[PDB]
Formats: structure tokens, sequence, C-alpha cells
């Protein structure tokens, strides 16, 4: 049996670590929910 | 059991040690997680039991105790925050500007942040702390790295 454990509050934090680019991709979603990169 | 609003860890005692299979969000008495984490199975919270209410494999979402409550969405312009809860590590807010998943059915948001697969189900926050989607389902790009979508369900 799986179980849950609290790990924090849902809050926006000022002065947070900023990382990560903004890519625009062409993808396809299947009946199984798996995203595949379309080219 | 405990139904306090916030972010939770989805754990299993089925393997060696206590492995963290995913993450979820409690809001208005509903546990919101990605389907691929729990596989639609019932969870436990203290002595209490969380039984599923709604789920969809294509959307990769599942809600417990009640219908999906999260209804906010990315504005396509503003920076967001992934409140990442990684396995064996403390919750961490990571600010980023989202990308785009251009599909035949519509454009969806995206986050190019790579975390261990046990982080699946971590919320994505707007400037008010409103949950606009969940991290953990996306695609692998030519870089080898992962780009997850901002997955959000419908409120009725
Ligand atoms: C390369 O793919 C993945 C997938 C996932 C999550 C996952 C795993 C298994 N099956 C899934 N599904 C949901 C949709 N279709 C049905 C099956 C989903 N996680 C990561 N990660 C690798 C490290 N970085 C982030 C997590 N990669």
């Amino acid at each position: 049996d799986m179980y849950i454990e609290r790990a924090g509050d849902i809050t926006w934090e000022k002065d947070a670590e900023v990382t990560g680019n903004s890519p625009r991709l062409d993808v396809a979603l299947d009946e199984s929910g798996d995203f595949s990169l379309v080219e | 059991g405990e139904t306090t609003d916030g972010v939770y860890r989805v754990m299993t005692r089925r393997l060696l040690g206590s492995t963290q299979v995913g993450v979820g969000v409690m809001q208005e008495g509903v546990f919101h997680t990605m389907w691929h984490v729990t596989k639609g199975a019932a969870l436990r919270s203290g002595e209490g039991r969380l039984d599923p209410y709604w789920g969809d494999v294509k959307q990769d979402l599942v809600s417990y105790c009640g219908p999906w409550k999260l209804d906010a969405a990315w504005d396509g312009l503003s920076e967001v925050q992934l409140l990442a809860v990684p396995p064996g590590e403390r919750a961490k807010n990571i600010q980023t500007l989202p990308g785009i998943f251009k599909t035949k059915d519509g454009d969806i948001g995206a986050v190019a942040l790579d975390y261990p697969a046990g982080t699946s189900g971590s919320p994505i926050l707007d400037k008010c702390g409103r949950v606009i989607g969940l991290y953990g389902n996306g695609v692998v790009i030519k870089n080898g790295s992962y780009v997850s979508a901002i997955t959000q369900g419908k409120r009725e």
C-alpha cells in the first residue's frame, strides 16, 4: 500500500533560484498519454 | 487521515527501503497527482485511506476523495515556479519561463527542468501561488535532457 507524507506549503517564494530555458517543440500525444517528439 | 492543504510525497514500502514513486497536491480535501505515479491505486495517510474519484490515462491525471479542484492556468507570458519535491531531498522552488508544446489539439506550456522521475507530480505555481499544472509528463529532446509539460485538469 502506497502512502502520502506532507513535504511543504504551496507558496510562491520571492528571491528563488532562476534556471531553465523556454523551448518551442512540435509534439504528439497518444491514447496512452505518452508525448512523442514530432519532426 | 491528515487532509491539510499543501504538497505531499507519494511513497512505497513494496521495494528495498521506502522508495518515493511521485509527488501530489492536497487542495479543498482532494489529493491531486499524475496517474503514472499511483496507477489509479488507493493510497494511505496515517491510518486513513485515500480512494480514487476520477482519473484519465491520456491526461495522466487522477484525483482522490473528490473531483479535480485545481483550475488556474499559465498566462503564456509570465515566469512560473516549479515547487519541486525531490526524493530524499527538501522541497525547493525553482523559477523558470515556460516553453511551448505545439500539438494538433492546441499549445500547452512546458518546463525544461530535469529531476529524478520520483519528482513526478510536483506543482507548477503562478505569482499568487495558485496551482496551474503538474510536472512529470513530457518528452526527451535531442539534447538527451527532459522537457515536461504543464499538465492541468478540468474543474466542474
Ligand atoms: C523519458 O520518459 C520519462 C517519463 C517519466 C514519467 C513516466 C514514466 C513512465 N511512464 C510514464 N507514462 C505516462 C504517460 N504515458 C504512460 C506512461 C511516465 N519521467 C521521466 N523522467 C526522467 C528523469 N527526468 C524527469 C523524470 N522520463
